[PDB]
């Protein structure tokens, strides 16, 4: 995956479990939960973005 | 005793009142059935079940009673 | 909603009047005056200011559901937090006035915890309904014999 | 007395050790994110358990937890 | 610092309240702060009214960790005062130092801490409640 | 000169850009809807005008403006009274009969059966009977005709128009400056000379001049259409000279000082008129003159621009005691930079102020016929109940968010807020052991009365045949009273009013006013009043107490005013908030302001209300049945509940066929409160999450989330439905009830 | 003047020193009743509040109790307050079994042998001013 594509969260806990989102950064480093994904719709809480790995996301649409 | 005998007109009784704080009046209101004390007319429908399975005596009752005493024993 | 249907409907039946159900079970006015209205009349005049009679202690068990349902409204509509600090205000109440100060507690008083006072709001209800509906389902139709 | 737990989804932004009001909860190094620190609970045993820590939290479904436990005098809060 | 406290440091001028401690303080568990001022002014005690705080050194005994911290968070946020320490005195005239412990304020990372409570995992990875049926543990 | 006007010139330009930014007036609404929340915190965030601006003078100049808009609104409402009895009532067939026609002035449109509710309120005339009295306001006036009622509708509209013109005028044209409104000396003169004293003068003298001399000849027997023009008699002393044998003199033994020559048409009579049942109107207007000589000599108290006058910051300071410490001090920069203190105090006192005209509006009818209009005088007590129980709610709702906001420790230390402060447990721990041994008392004779007469022992009751209980105070004030004209009222003819003893008032076989008898019932009801108020005095000055801090919660200041609770530790804080002890004590207003009420119905029913056939045979409404029922629970509940819900349940196929369906509506409503009082909220953000998966599922999800209400908006919506149901349903039984007999 | 001041020197004490709470009259009332007075064993506290708790108790059951208009309702009174002071007896023996556990004893109240003196009193005191209420109000016609 790569900044700006389209990927579908897999994590059963999140708020956005099988919905889609847009990657913001994904930092090259000891992160356990590197990639920054962004999504249109707000959580409870009310906020947007979260930390997800690289293996709780199933990619849609490449940039 | 006298419920089987009238069984259309004659209230069943579930047990005798005791109760220092009643008045006067409620001590004749609830006077009622064929007995003279008061008196709480039976509302759950146990003459009926025991008049139809064979119960006539108030020495049925008791004996069954006792049965099921010792059955909780 | 079930046993209003059935002891109605049945009142209506045994009395030879089932005329008055069909014709007044198709609104809510009609329950609430043909059925409610009407069959409380000889379970509130159990006892009065004229005397009283065999249905005296299901008018008072009546009166007592009524009150028990009421009360359960409290520990349902209001929370905990009000409580704990008047229970906090009674506990300096106590500590602090002479001659009585010297009973001490064993237990700290604290109000009643949110699942627990939940399950006896709930209690108070169900009981309340449970003893404001017997008294008028036996003392009704004990009223009209039919 | 709660027990409070810090999952891995920390992030090291430190509002849930702001939002303490019971001095429970400090901030230890680590090394699984970009602000180099993980949440952590080390005086439990001052726990409340009011969830101030909860509500600070920005991670989606949040890294601090509260499981309320045993009551005591000092997780009851009472002054009497 | 370490666990002394100085019983003679002078105290707030208050007119008395009615949010005091009460008898499970001499008894159980009594809280303290002492903090430093650089001027004569008047701030709201955590147990209702106010108080003239006194320019130099001040103590001040509460009944619970909640209320010396929510005064800390008076004498923060507001009038710029960030050396306070709170302790907890026994009734055995024992005293346990508790803020500011390892001489920092918690929010700002000190190396030196042990991480206490910490999961290696995500919360959506807990054990079930079964898995731990008849055991006394729990799944946290 | 100090007291000045300073006025901005142009603030606010006038356009429609912000209309359609919804939320423009707060910072976090703003930025658009994300939730279904931000509908909901924007319309509870319309009127706080505190949060949106730290800028006292904009407040000040929003509160100015938004009061025009309600007076507006309001003379629009008299408006509609005025318009209605000009051109869809009975007014005149009423004037010609004012004992069988019953006032109607609101038509209903039939196109659905609904045609019925048009009933015979007799004088060729169908439509809605009328219980609000202005017929009988209009009487007290001389508006016998139907033109003026046409005029002052106009009059009402273009007054209405003149006040939204003058709101629009003082946001957006000329607003004042902050310095402008801290003239409290100025404003409290002005209020107390040019509004009260001038307010009576002037109704005083169109008393005097038009309603003295109409209702004079209405009440001789002349019919409406042959009584002189108010202007005819304004400038004709010689009218004036036939009706009151005084005008002949004219206004100067007013300059000489010789005022007993004009004791024809200005007495101190009291009493009630036989003719109308009502207190005569020379009382009412020499009562205006002396309220406005009164008013307007009060008005000269404070200092303005001249050497002459009090400071109100003066008066204050000085006074102190040896318990009280600083005393006063510091309370007038409070209520001076604090609008919500205002509040807390002007709704207390417009609260209180209702309660009493509730209290003396039935005692001393004021109208003419207005008191044998019984679903009038029950109407308006209740009415003035049901406001004034809102307005003192109201007081400690404001005094809570003062507290919580505008209240400053620098400002207000060792002065009474801070001693009242520093030791707030010992005042909620008395008024809990008081309200406790109240309600023991109270309502356990009550039970007590219950068990004995359902245990066949009336010998033991706490009744007048049994234990009594007279209230012997009451007794020897009324007593008092009665024997006030003579020797403590001695250039008096007759009572201040007949509840306290004396004769029976009958005005066409209908008691209009009687002696009112108390006995251990009224002493059992009175108790029960009074607990029900110490209990809401209770909850409601815990609340104010404490909405800084409490044990339980150090900090409660930095949450808000309004939050639901601080989590489920400490054992559980919910409802900690003063809004949520606001939410309980508006409960136990309803439960007391509604067993008021029911104890003037049932006492009003029993021993007032009645007619009165030859030889003064009196026979009331529902028997004299008081006296001995209302002493249990079960007396209540079947003699005035069970015995008078028939009218009000028998009222379909009638004209009042609306009350039954209002009757049955409002029971509905108030059983649909209580699905948001027992319930909670993340049962109902779990349905929602349950629906959302059909609507994501048919591609339906709406772009603003829904969400499940929040818990202070949950616990809000609860008690307004609870509210309404429950004042629906007393209004239709009351109404259904009294109309019908 | 200030005559509400911090309670024993204390200003963070939960409790003032109202002209109620530290007044000179009220120390001589409340320092001199029979459960505060020095010098006092707890038999003898005891005995001096059951003898006016007796009396007391006998007060109100004898005019209002359901009796009372009946030849034997002085004795139907006694009887009730005879009963009363057995269960404030009771209760007052669960409460020391209660509290004073594992107690070292002594004329200290707060402990498990100064408790049962203090129950003892309080009870043999109860029983006579019942019995002499009942005396006094037998030949009420003397006075
Ligand atoms: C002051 C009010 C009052 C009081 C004290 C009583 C007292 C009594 N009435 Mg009564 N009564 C009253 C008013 C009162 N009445 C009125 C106003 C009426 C209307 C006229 C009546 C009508 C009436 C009738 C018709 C009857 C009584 C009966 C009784 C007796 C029932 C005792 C019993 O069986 O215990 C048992 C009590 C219970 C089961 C209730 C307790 C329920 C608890 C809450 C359940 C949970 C218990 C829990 C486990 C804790 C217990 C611990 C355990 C170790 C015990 C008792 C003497 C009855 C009788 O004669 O009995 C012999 C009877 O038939 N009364
Ligand atoms: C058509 C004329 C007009 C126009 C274009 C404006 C335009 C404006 N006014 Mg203004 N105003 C007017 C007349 C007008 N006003 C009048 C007559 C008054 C006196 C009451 C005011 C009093 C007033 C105040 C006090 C304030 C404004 C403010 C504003 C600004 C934003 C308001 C907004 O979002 O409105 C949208 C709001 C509404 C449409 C609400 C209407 C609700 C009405 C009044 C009640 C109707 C319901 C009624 C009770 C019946 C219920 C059943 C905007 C520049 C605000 C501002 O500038 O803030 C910085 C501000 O604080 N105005
Ligand atoms: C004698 C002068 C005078 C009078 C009559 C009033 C009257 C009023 N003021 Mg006011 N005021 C005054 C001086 C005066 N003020 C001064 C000097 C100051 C500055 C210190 C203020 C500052 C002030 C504020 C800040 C506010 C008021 C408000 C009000 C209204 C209170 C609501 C009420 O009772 O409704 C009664 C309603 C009526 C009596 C209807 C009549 C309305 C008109 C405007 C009254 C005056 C009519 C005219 C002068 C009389 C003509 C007589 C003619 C027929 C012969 C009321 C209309 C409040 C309000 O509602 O704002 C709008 C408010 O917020 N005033
Ligand atoms: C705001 C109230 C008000 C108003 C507008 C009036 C207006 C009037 N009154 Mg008047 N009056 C009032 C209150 C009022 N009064 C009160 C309160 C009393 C009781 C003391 C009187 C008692 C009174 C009498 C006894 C008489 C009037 C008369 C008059 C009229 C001529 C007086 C005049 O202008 O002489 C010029 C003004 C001065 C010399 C000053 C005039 C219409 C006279 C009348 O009937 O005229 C036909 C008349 O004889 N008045
Ligand atoms: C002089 C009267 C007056 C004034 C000016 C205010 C003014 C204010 N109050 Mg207040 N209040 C009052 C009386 C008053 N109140 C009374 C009498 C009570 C007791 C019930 C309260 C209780 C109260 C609370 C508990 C709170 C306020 C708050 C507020 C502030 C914001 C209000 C807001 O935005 O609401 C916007 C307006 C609305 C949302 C409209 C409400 C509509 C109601 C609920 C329904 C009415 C139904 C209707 C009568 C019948 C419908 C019939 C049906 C068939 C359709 C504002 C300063 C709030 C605050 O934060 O203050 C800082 C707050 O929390 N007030
Ligand atoms: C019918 C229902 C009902 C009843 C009985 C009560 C009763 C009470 N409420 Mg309440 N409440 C209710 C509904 C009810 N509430 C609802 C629906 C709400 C939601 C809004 C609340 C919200 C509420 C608040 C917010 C507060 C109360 C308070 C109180 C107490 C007032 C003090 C008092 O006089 O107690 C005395 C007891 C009574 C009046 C009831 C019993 C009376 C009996 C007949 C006589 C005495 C009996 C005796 C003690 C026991 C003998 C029998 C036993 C041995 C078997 C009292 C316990 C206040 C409180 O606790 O502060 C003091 C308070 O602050 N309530
Ligand atoms: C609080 C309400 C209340 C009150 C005042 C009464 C009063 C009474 N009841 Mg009653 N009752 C009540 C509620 C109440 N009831 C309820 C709710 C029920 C139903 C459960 C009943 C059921 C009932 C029955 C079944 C019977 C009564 C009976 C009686 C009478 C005698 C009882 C008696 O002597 O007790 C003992 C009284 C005392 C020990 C007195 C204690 C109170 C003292 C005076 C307090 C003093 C405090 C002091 C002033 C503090 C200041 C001290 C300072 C100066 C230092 C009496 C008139 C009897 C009767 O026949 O009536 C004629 C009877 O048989 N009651
Ligand atoms: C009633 C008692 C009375 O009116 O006292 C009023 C008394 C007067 O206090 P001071 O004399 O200190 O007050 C002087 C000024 O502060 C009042 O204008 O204040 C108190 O003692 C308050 C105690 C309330 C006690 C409630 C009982
Ligand atoms: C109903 C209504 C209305 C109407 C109203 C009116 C009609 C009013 C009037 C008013 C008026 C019409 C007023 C008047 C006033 C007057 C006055 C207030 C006067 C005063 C005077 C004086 C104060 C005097 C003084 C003097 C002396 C005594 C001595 C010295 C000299 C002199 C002469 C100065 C409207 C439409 C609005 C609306 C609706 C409601
Ligand atoms: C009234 C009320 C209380 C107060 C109720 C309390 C504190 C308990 C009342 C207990 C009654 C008075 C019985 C007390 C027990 C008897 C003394 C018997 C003792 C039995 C033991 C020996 C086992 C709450 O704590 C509360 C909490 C959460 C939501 C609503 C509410 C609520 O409505
Ligand atoms: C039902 C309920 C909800 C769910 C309620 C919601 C989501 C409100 C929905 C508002 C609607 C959309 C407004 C309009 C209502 C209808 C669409 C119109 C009905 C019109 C009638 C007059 C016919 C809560 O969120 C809640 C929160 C806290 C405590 C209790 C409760 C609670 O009881
Ligand atoms: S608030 Fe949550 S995410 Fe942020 S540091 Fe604390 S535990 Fe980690
Ligand atoms: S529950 Fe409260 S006290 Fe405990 S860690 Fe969380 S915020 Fe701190």
């Amino acid at each position: 995956i790569e900044r700006g594509s389209k990927v579908r969260v897999l994590r059963p806990e999140s708020y956005w479990f099988q919905e889609c989102g847009s990657v913001a950064t994904i930092a090259k480093g000891g992160d356990r939960y590197p990639v920054v994904v962004r999504f249109e719709k707000v959580n409870y809480p009310g906020v947007a973005p979260n930390n997800f790995a690289l293996d709780e996301l199933g990619e849609v649409e490449a940039p | 005793q006298q419920w089987v005998l009238n069984p259309l007109k004659v209230k069943p009784i579930a047990h005798a009142i005791w109760d220092p704080h009643f008045g006067q009046s409620a001590i004749k209101a609830f006077t009622r059935g064929g007995v003279s004390y008061p008196v709480n007319i039976a509302t759950s429908g146990v003459y009926h079940w025991w008049y139809t399975v064979g119960m006539r005596t108030n020495e049925d009752l008791y004996f069954g009673a006792l049965g099921l005493l010792v059955l909780s024993t | 909603w079930v046993t209003f249907y059935w002891h109605w409907k049945h009142l209506t039946v045994w009395g030879g009047n089932a005329a008055a159900f069909n014709e007044s079970s198709t609104y809510i006015m009609g329950w609430l005056r043909d059925y409610l209205w009407l069959n409380s009349s000889p379970l509130i005049n159990g006892y009065n200011a004229f005397g009283m009679n065999a249905q005296a202690v299901w008018a008072w068990m009546f009166l007592f559901g009524h009150l028990i349902w009421a009360t359960g409204f409290m520990f349902l509509i209001s929370w905990r937090g009000y409580w704990q600090e008047l229970i906090e205000t009674l506990v300096w109440a106590h500590e602090r006035t002479p001659i009585a100060n010297l009973v001490k507690w064993r237990d700290k008083p604290v109000a009643l915890s949110i699942v627990q006072a939940r399950l006896v709001g709930l209690a108070h209800f169900t009981v309340g309904f449970i003893f404001t509906f017997a008294p008028f389902v036996i003392a009704s139709t004990t009223g009209k014999f039919a | 007395s709660h027990s409070v737990r810090v999952y891995d989804t920390c992030i090291g932004c430190t509002q849930c050790v702001r939002a303490c009001p019971c001095d429970v909860l400090e901030m230890v190094p680590w090394d699984g994110c970009k602000a180099g620190q993980i949440a952590s609970a080390p005086r439990a045993e001052d726990c409340i358990g009011c969830k101030r820590c909860e509500t600070a939290c920005p991670t989606d479904f949040l890294s601090v937890r509260v499981y309320l436990g045993s009551e005591t005098t000092r997780s009851l809060g009472l002054t009497y | 610092t370490s666990d002394v406290l100085n019983l003679q440091i002078p105290t707030p001028t208050f007119g008395g309240s009615t949010g005091g401690w009460l008898r499970a303080a001499e008894i159980e568990e009594k809280y303290a702060i002492t903090w430093t001022s650089k001027k004569e002014q008047i701030f709201e005690m955590p147990t209702s009214g106010a108080a003239i705080m006194q320019k130099g050194e001040n103590l001040l005994y509460l009944a619970k960790k909640e209320q010396c911290l929510a005064l800390s968070t008076q004498l923060r946020t507001l009038f710029k005062i960030s050396d306070y320490k709170i302790y907890r005195i026994f009734p055995n005239s024992e005293v346990q130092y508790l803020h500011p412990k390892d001489g920092v304020f918690p929010e700002k990372l000190n190396e030196g801490r042990i991480g206490v409570g910490n999961v290696g995992y995500s919360i959506g990875k807990n054990p079930n409640p079964v898995n731990v049926k008849f055991t006394g543990k729990n799944t946290f | 000169s100090k007291v000045r006007v300073i006025v901005d010139k142009d603030p606010v330009a006038t356009s429609f850009e912000k209309w359609a930014q919804p939320g423009h007036f707060s910072r976090t609404l703003a930025k658009g809807p994300k939730t279904t929340t931000w509908i909901w915190n924007l319309h509870a965030d319309a009127h706080d005008f505190d949060s949106q601006t730290s800028s006292l003078e904009d407040i000040s100049r929003k509160i100015f403006s938004a009061h025009f808009g309600q007076l507006a609104i309001i003379f629009l409402w008299v408006s509609q009274a005025y318009f209605h009895g000009a051109r869809f009532s009975n007014y005149s067939a009423w004037l010609l009969n004012p004992t069988s026609i019953k006032p109607s002035a609101q038509v209903v449109w039939p196109v659905v059966g609904q045609e019925i509710l048009n009933g015979d309120v007799g004088g060729g005339f169908s439509g809605v009977q009328i219980t609000s009295g202005v017929f009988q306001m209009w009487r007290a006036s001389g508006i016998t005709n139907e033109t003026e009622l046409y005029w002052t509708a106009m009059g009402g509209l273009m007054m209405s128009a003149l006040m939204v013109f003058a709101g629009w005028f003082h946001y957006h044209k000329a607003a004042p400056k902050l310095e402008w409104f801290q003239n409290v000396e100025s404003m409290m003169n002005h209020h107390l000379a040019g509004l009260l004293g001038l307010g009576c003068l002037s109704w005083s003298g169109h008393q005097i001049h038009i309603s003295l001399p109409i209702n004079k000849l209405l009440d001789a027997g002349v019919a409406p259409q042959e009584i002189p023009l108010p202007h005819e008699l304004l400038f004709n002393q010689d009218l004036m000279a036939q009706l009151y044998p005084s005008f002949k003199k004219g206004l100067l033994p007013f300059f000489t000082l010789n005022w007993g020559e004009y004791s024809d048409f200005l007495t101190f009579k009291g009493g009630l008129n036989p003719i109308t049942g009502s207190l005569w109107l020379s009382d009412t207007a020499h009562h205006h003159l002396a309220l406005a000589v009164l008013f307007i000599f009060a008005g000269h108290m404070y200092r303005t621009n001249w050497g002459i006058g009090h400071s109100m910051k003066e008066i204050l300071e000085a006074h102190k005691g040896p318990l009280t410490g600083e005393g006063h001090k510091g309370l007038y920069e409070i209520l001076t930079t604090s609008w919500h203190a205002q509040l807390a105090i002007n709704l207390a006192m417009m609260g209180s102020l209702s309660i009493i005209v509730a209290h003396h509006m039935y005692a001393m009818p004021p109208y003419p016929y207005i008191a044998v209009d019984y679903p009038t005088q029950l109407s308006l007590f209740t009415h003035h109940m049901w406001i004034g129980g809102f307005c003192v709610c109201g007081a400690a709702a404001h005094g809570a968010i003062f507290m919580v906001r505008d209240y400053s420790p620098v400002q207000s230390y060792n002065n009474l807020l801070d001693r009242v402060l520093r030791h707030r447990d010992a005042i909620i721990s008395h008024l809990n052991w008081v309200c406790i041994f109240l309600g023991t008392h109270s309502f356990g004779l009550y039970i007590h009365n219950d068990t004995m007469r359902a245990l066949g022992r009336p010998q033991d009751m706490f009744s007048d045949k049994a234990i009594q209980l007279q209230p012997i105070f009451a007794k020897w004030v009324q007593s008092l009273h009665t024997l006030a004209p003579g020797n403590t009222a001695p250039n008096s003819l007759a009572t201040a009013s007949y509840a306290f003893g004396g004769d029976v008032v009958a005005v066409n076989g209908k008691i209009a006013m009687m002696p009112i008898q108390l006995g251990t019932a009224d002493f059992l009801v009175h108790h029960i009043h009074a607990f029900t108020i110490h209990v809401t005095v209770l909850i409601l000055l815990k609340g104010v107490l404490f909405a800084r801090s409490s044990r339980l919660i150090p900090d409660k200041a930095n949450l808000g005013f309004r939050f639901p609770c601080d989590g489920p530790g400490r054992g559980g804080t919910c409802q900690v908030s003063a809004w949520d002890h606001i939410f309980l004590g508006l409960f136990w207003m309803y439960n007391c302001i509604s067993v008021v009420i029911f104890h003037f119905s049932w006492k009003m029913q029993s021993d007032v209300w009645g007619t009165i056939s030859e030889k003064g045979k009196i026979t009331h409404i529902t028997g004299g049945n008081f006296a001995n029922s209302a002493l249990t629970i079960n007396g209540w509940l079947r003699d005035f509940l069970w015995s008078q819900a028939s009218q009000v349940i028998q009222s379909y196929g009638s004209a009042l066929s609306a009350y039954g369906i209002i009757f049955l509506g409002a029971h509905f409503i108030w059983a649909f409160s209580l699905m948001f009082l027992f319930s909670g909220r993340g049962y109902w953000q779990e349905l929602i999450e349950s629906v959302v998966w059909a609507h994501n599922k048919l591609k339906l999800a709406p772009a603003i989330q829904p969400r499940a209400l929040s818990i202070t908006q949950g616990r809000a919506v609860g008690l307004a439905h609870y509210l309404l149901g429950g004042i629906g349903t007393t209004w239709s039984f009351f109404l259904a009830r009294i109309i019908s007999v | 003047s200030e005559f509400v001041k911090p309670y024993n020197n204390d200003p963070f004490v939960g409790n003032l020193s109202t002209p109620v709470t530290t007044s000179t009259a009220t120390k001589l009332y409340l320092g001199n009743l029979p459960i505060y007075r020095k010098g006092l064993s707890p038999l003898l506290r005891g005995l001096e509040i059951g003898m006016a708790h007796g009396y007391f108790l006998i007060g109100p059951f004898y005019i209002l109790g359901p009796l009372r208009n009946s030849p034997n309702a002085l004795l139907v009174g006694l009887f009730s307050a005879f009963g009363l002071i057995l269960i404030l007896t009771l209760g007052l023996t669960i409460y020391g079994l209660a509290s004073f556990q594992g107690t070292e004893g002594g004329e200290n109240l707060e402990s498990a042998k100064g408790w049962r003196n203090f129950t003892s009193g309080f009870s043999i005191g109860a029983f006579g001013g019942a019995s002499v209420a009942y005396v006094l109000l037998d030949n009420i016609s003397f006075f």
